[PDB]
């Protein structure tokens, strides 16, 4: 999945990193990585991937890390919403409730 | 001993193309 | 997928923790992961898990962890049992045979 | 060398509520 | 998924290990975790994921394990062979070719 | 860095039961 | 999954090494491991996966590993292209763009 | 902490056999 460097970079995703991407459409959820975009609010899922999403698609993409009870009470997760062309709308570093 | 916990995550973002024999 | 919060500290089930959702009725098996909730007896699929299920079937939560040698010999899971209003019926600290 | 073992679960608990779209 | 503990044990499979079942007659594939079961020969698929078998199928049995580099060149597979009656047929340290 | 490796396997073992409605 | 050892060799695969198979014809994702193939360009799907796939169905084939913050940040991917006849056409160090 | 990377990729093979009642 090639994600906008920029939109990819605020949520801490590296290039490489394995992500799970879980369409509302549709309800497929699959797992691919990370491809760095250059693109300004570009989402493109590539290879068989394809073939579980349509353009126009709205998806949540997760990133999860391996962590330690300590990390775990130190962590900080980064959630990114966005708007319909890709671009920020907030970014958080704790749960909605 | 470690958990999978959710690091980071984009809400509701928009597929904005497809690519089914993309190369590389 | 959003546990009331005193279901899920019994379970030790921390927020954020990924957890795999297997659901009894339609035989359905995903991951998605924990947002503890204020509401008593509340178990809420959120997003495009929502699709994977049907208000009022019942799904077991399994949560995993990556053990050594060691902790595996110490090891004693937490296995929470509800009832049809997701109160605690038993906790117990062993598998059953 | 680790494995992945069951830490713990919520054996048949009901879904209460489902909302597809969600926010944050 | 209850897996006798003999077969179990010379699986070195251990009760709580989450394992990958994949089903050779209609090619479901899913994870669970291992029950130890007192009784002989005995391979019962419970909770939802009963839905992806039928009694009598074929399975394949897989354990996973997190290894470093050094733990690679070491290791040595534990492969199981059963019958029909899920009996020992064979067990090796190393993949067939 | 580690790796997820193939530990062991039961190969072709027979389903000899199934319990949906599985207590515990 | 049974790959020739010197298309699995130059990926860097080790024999028991878990992957995952994407298939671009049919769109199916799967897990599986490595066996080390003796025949040349044969790329060979064993067990249940066999009913994933069809003789002749175009796979992408990757291989994740869990890496911390310094490793991430030194690692280099490798990407190999292969021909129709799953000769070796590229073999890089780095996403594509 | 630690996340799942792509370490390697054979992208587009081919598959040139199948067989599902493969022993060992």
């Amino acid at each position: 999945i090639t994600i906008d460097e920029d939109l990819a970079k605020l949520a801490k995703l590296r290039e490489g990193m394995k992500v799970e991407i879980v369409d509302v459409n549709n309800g497929e959820r699959f797992s691919t990585y990370v491809i760095l975009g250059k693109k300004r609010g570009e989402i493109c899922v590539n290879g068989a991937a394809a073939r579980k999403v349509a353009i126009g698609d709205v998806v949540i993409i997760l990133a999860y890390a391996s962590m330690n009870e300590d990390e775990i009470n130190a962590h900080k997760p980064s959630i990114v919403l966005v708007d319909e062309k890709n671009e920020i709308l907030e970014k958080g570093l704790e749960h909605h409730h | 001993m470690t958990f999978e916990m959710l690091y980071s995550k984009i809400h509701r973002a928009t597929i904005t193309d497809a690519n089914l024999n993309y190369i590389g």
